[PDB]
């Protein structure tokens, strides 16, 4: 299972 | 007894073709098991492995969805990265993410990664620690600023130790027949001649799950490193690898030669010769 | 930044003429991620080839999969046809049975 957190570069 | 899964961004800019292309995989260990491809027809997470055809609906949804949002997130890393860069719109440029979680036997975190790259050089880097970060340059120094301020590492650590742990857990119960048996490779040597006085050794291994082994040529006992033609590791295409090493010996000399083969399936290390 | 593929020409099972089998080319250690892999017969392109999900190794470059049944024999001739940014001209590789 992904991670459903992704942040901006 | 030791386990990984990872899954894998490509995020690819095509000026005047549409929007970045956005595709995820992810392994458990040398196993594909999840694809998604924002080209697709109707996106969605899609099983690559039986295994894990046992997800409910829940689940194929919630996956889905990361993906449709991480292809809006990674399409704006796209044009961000521009920025940081100093370079314009009409190039085309690729982001890619690799993390996730290795597990000792016992089923607990060995280490966590997650890292970025662009245009197939280090961008950033979440260290061993799970708490601080490596930025290759002085843009992925602005990343990093931001992830501070944002605690991303905190948030990264939580899903490292926990999520990512418990769910390769569950997939490796589910998948034990498969992803918890090693297929130890099928050897033999072949021997060609190329000329009157040079002989070429080719030492084969077959059929082996996982990838990782360690195929070498000693002559008189001395291993032959410099002097050995190895390919890199390939995919059969039924879940198993190949590969090979290769040897060009004086003709007469061929018993000097042995091909020493280290592979997790087998019992001990094999030595094999040119059976004439 | 570019780094061009590496090809390798194989079949999944050792080769048996009048045996059916799979023919792979594998193409690896490239960047970018845009690249046209033909399968040939003859000289011809086999048509329906299928390909492996992108996927790229520690140092970032891409590795792909194509592959496609076929019965090899003593006469048909088989290759691999790869064209990339990094190649002024698509590349062919000859399937080798022995390799």
């Amino acid at each position: 299972e992904e991670f459903g957190a992704a942040f901006s570069f | 007894g030791s386990h990984s899964m990872r899954y894998f961004y490509t995020a690819m800019s095509r000026p005047g073709r549409g929007e970045p292309r956005f595709i995820t995989v992810g392994y458990v260990d040398d196993t594909l098991f999840v694809r998604f491809d924002s080209d697709a027809t109707s996106p969605r997470k899609e099983p690559r492995a039986p295994w894990i055809e046992q997800e409910g609906p829940e689940y194929w949804d919630r996956e889905t969805q990361i993906s449709k949002t991480n292809t809006q997130t990674y399409r704006e890393n796209l044009r961000t990265a521009l920025r940081y860069y100093n370079q314009s719109e009409a190039g085309s440029h690729i982001i890619q993410r690799m993390y996730g979680c290795d597990v000792g036997p016992d089923g607990r975190l060995l280490r966590g990664y997650d890292q970025d790259a662009y245009d197939g050089k280090d961008y950033i880097a979440l260290n061993e620690d799970l708490s601080s970060w490596t930025a290759a340059d002085t843009a992925a120094q602005i990343t990093q600023r931001k992830w501070e301020a944002a605690r991303v590492a905190e948030q990264d650590r939580a899903y490292l130790e926990g999520l990512c742990v418990e769910s390769l857990r569950r997939y490796l119960e589910n998948g034990k027949e498969t992803l918890q048996r090693a297929d130890p490779p099928k050897t033999h040597v072949t021997h060609h001649p190329i000329s009157d006085h040079e002989v070429t050794l080719r030492c084969w291994a077959l059929g082996f799950y996982p990838a990782e082994i360690t195929l070498t040529w000693q002559r008189d006992g001395e291993d032959q490193t410099q002097d050995t033609e190895l390919v890199e590791t390939r995919p059969a295409g039924d879940r198993t690898f190949q590969k090979w090493a290769a040897v060009v010996v004086p003709s007469g000399e061929e018993q000097r030669y042995t091909c020493h083969v280290q592979h997790e399936g087998l019992p001990k290390p094999l030595t094999l010769r040119w059976e004439p | 930044i570019q780094r061009t593929p590496k090809i390798q020409v194989y079949s999944r099972h050792p080769a048996e003429n009048g045996k059916s089998n799979f023919l792979n080319c594998y193409v690896s250690g490239f960047h970018p991620s845009d690249i046209e892999v033909d399968l040939l017969k003859n000289g011809e392109r086999i048509e329906k080839v299928e390909h492996s999900d992108l996927s790229f190794s520690k140092d970032w470059s891409f590795y792909l999969l194509y592959y496609t049944e076929f019965t090899p024999t003593e006469k048909d001739e088989y290759a691999c046809r790869v064209n990339h940014v990094t190649l002024s001209q698509p590349k062919i590789v000859k399937w080798d049975r022995d390799m």
